[PDB]
């Protein structure tokens, strides 16, 4: 409704789905789809649907074997299908059977079919907390944690025909971001953007762009000091980032043992940051991390995340874009 | 080869980063950012047997990063550290030991208790006997160390690997 209005939508009921973190949300038609995560007691592999226009929750209908319960996985939408890759699997309650994954599952929205894409040939290393996106009919995987060290390689796989597709490692050039995990990925125009994220000793508030066509990374410098422009957001991990119009919107995460709740906006065309001011009647959300975000039409949607003191949330907040 | 993943647990400012650097590179950090958590590697020969060590210097209190989460769950040994000049950190020792149980669902995970900053004998707020008493309560080795002058730094990590190899061999006997 109102521009720059933080609207608090009905949260997910407990009999529908458990309040969770480290999950994935993906937009299709005019509905938010939630898969996986951690409720605090066990890992999850259910599927929830939040009709944006109806403002109603629902357990999605799924046939076939779903992916093993997981969190820190990735989820993207290609055509009329959701593609889940990677993540952590195991048993939290007993700390057993714990292992990363490099499998690829497709969920046909139309029929509710869970299909595993059993890819032959060499695979990318099983990993979690990686970045993922879809561009030029291929699923792009980047960085993450494999179980022994943080990663910074990049792999692609065609999503057109599963029978003929295979994994391809990308020969990246340019200023590759250091080994990073728990970072957001948002595509804008013909470029992929990554901001901050947990990269160990090299954690910064740097912004990296990836041009798909030349497979080159570029660290966008900030002249905010010289031109009196707003400084970039504080370094953080477990935050979301979406792209709308010609702007990136960063929210949430844990910034130096703190959970800020400011909404930061990046003008990709004017290489400047901003702190968006919400409306007077805004229902501001609390500082959270390991939540997930998606964009439907001119609106951003936030779901879940650990609010504080390891309390899992199931709140649905909606921000209206200018 | 054998990869031992160890975790540095302790309250903020006890000297976790100072102890790590001294162990892996024989240096004392000048102005170390406390909000930095990363893992470091070294190959040392304990009891005439080489061992690959991967040590995570923990930082931050929010929900664990993917690296930390897997480290707390798959790490073979834990080093809980406090400062002898910080009684508050000496009390958090139990909260870290409880935390290991919440994740590992067991208290048999190898642990070494360390009271750091032993050179600060002028500002000592935790007696040496107390640390030993807490270590016998935990059934774990105890060391008073000084990362500033590298006192007993090697002995801490050497001991934990002995605890790991001891507990691993006791499992093989049962099987
Ligand atoms: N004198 C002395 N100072 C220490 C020792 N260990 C740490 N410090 C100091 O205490 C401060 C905190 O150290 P740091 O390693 O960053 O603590 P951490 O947050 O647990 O990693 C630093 O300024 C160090 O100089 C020690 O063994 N002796
Ligand atoms: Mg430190």
């Amino acid at each position: 409704g109102t521009v720059h209005r933080w609207r608090r939508l009905p949260p997910c009921d407990e009999f529908v789905g458990a309040r969770r973190s480290k999950h994935t949300v993906v937009a299709y038609k005019d509905a938010i789809y939630v898969f996986g995560g951690d409720n605090g007691k066990t890992m999850l592999n259910d599927l929830l649907r939040f009709d944006v226009k109806d403002c109603s929750w629902c357990r999605a209908f799924t046939t076939g074997t779903p992916p093993a319960p997981r969190y820190h996985h990735s989820a993207v939408v290609y055509g009329s299908s959701m593609f889940v890759f990677g993540g952590y699997t195991g048993d939290i309650y007993s700390n057993s059977n714990l292992k990363n994954k490099n499998d690829l599952f497709e969920y046909k929205f139309a029929t509710g079919q869970w299909t595993e894409w059993k890819i032959e040939g060499r695979l990318p290393v099983a990993r979690s907390a990686h970045g993922a996106t879809v561009y030029s009919d291929k699923l792009w995987i980047f960085a993450g944690y494999d179980g022994n060290a943080r990663l910074n390689d990049m792999w692609t796989i065609g999503l057109q025909d599963r029978e003929l597709t295979c994994w391809e490692e990308v020969a990246q050039s340019g200023e590759i971001p250091p080994s990073c995990c728990n970072f957001p990925v948002a595509v804008c125009r013909d470029k992929m953007f990554v901001f901050s994220g947990q990269s160990g000793a090299k954690i910064t508030n740097n912004l990296f762009q990836f041009e798909f066509k030349d497979k080159t990374w570029t660290r966008i410098p900030t002249e905010h000091l010289l031109r009196g422009s707003p400084p970039p957001p504080q370094r953080r991990y477990g935050h979301t980032m979406v792209a709308f119009d010609r702007h990136l919107y960063v929210f949430g995460g844990a910034a130096d043992n703190t959970l800020p709740n400011e909404l930061h906006c990046y003008d990709v065309d004017f290489q400047t940051w901003e702190v968006v001011q919400p409306s007077s009647d805004s229902e501001l959300p609390s500082g959270r991390l390991f939540h997930a975000a998606a964009v439907i039409s001119d609106a951003m949607y936030i779901f879940g995340g650990t609010v504080d003191n390891n309390i899992r949330s199931g709140e649905m907040y909606r921000f209206q874009f200018s | 080869s054998r990869e031992y993943k160890l975790v540095m647990l302790g309250a903020g400012g006890v000297g976790k980063s100072a102890m790590t650097m001294q162990f892996i590179s024989h240096r004392f950090p000048e102005d170390h950012d406390p909000t930095i958590e990363d893992a470091y590697k070294i190959r040392i020969r304990i009891d005439d047997e080489p061992a690959n060590l991967d040590i995570l210097d923990t930082a931050g209190q929010a929900e664990f990063t993917a690296m930390r989460d897997q480290y707390m769950r798959a790490g073979e040994g834990f080093i809980i550290c406090y400062s002898i000049t910080d009684r508050r950190s000496f009390h958090e020792v139990r909260e870290f030991k409880q935390l290991i149980y919440r994740v590992r669902r067991t208290d048999d995970t190898p642990v070494v208790l360390v009271g750091n900053k032993s050179d600060l004998k002028q500002l000592r707020q935790v007696t040496k006997e107390e640390g030993l008493a807490l270590a016998r309560e935990f059934s774990c080795p105890f060391f008073e160390t000084s990362a500033a002058y590298r006192y007993y730094i090697d002995d801490v990590f050497h001991a934990l690997v002995r605890e790991i190899r001891r507990k691993e061999k006791e499992a093989v006997l049962a099987m």
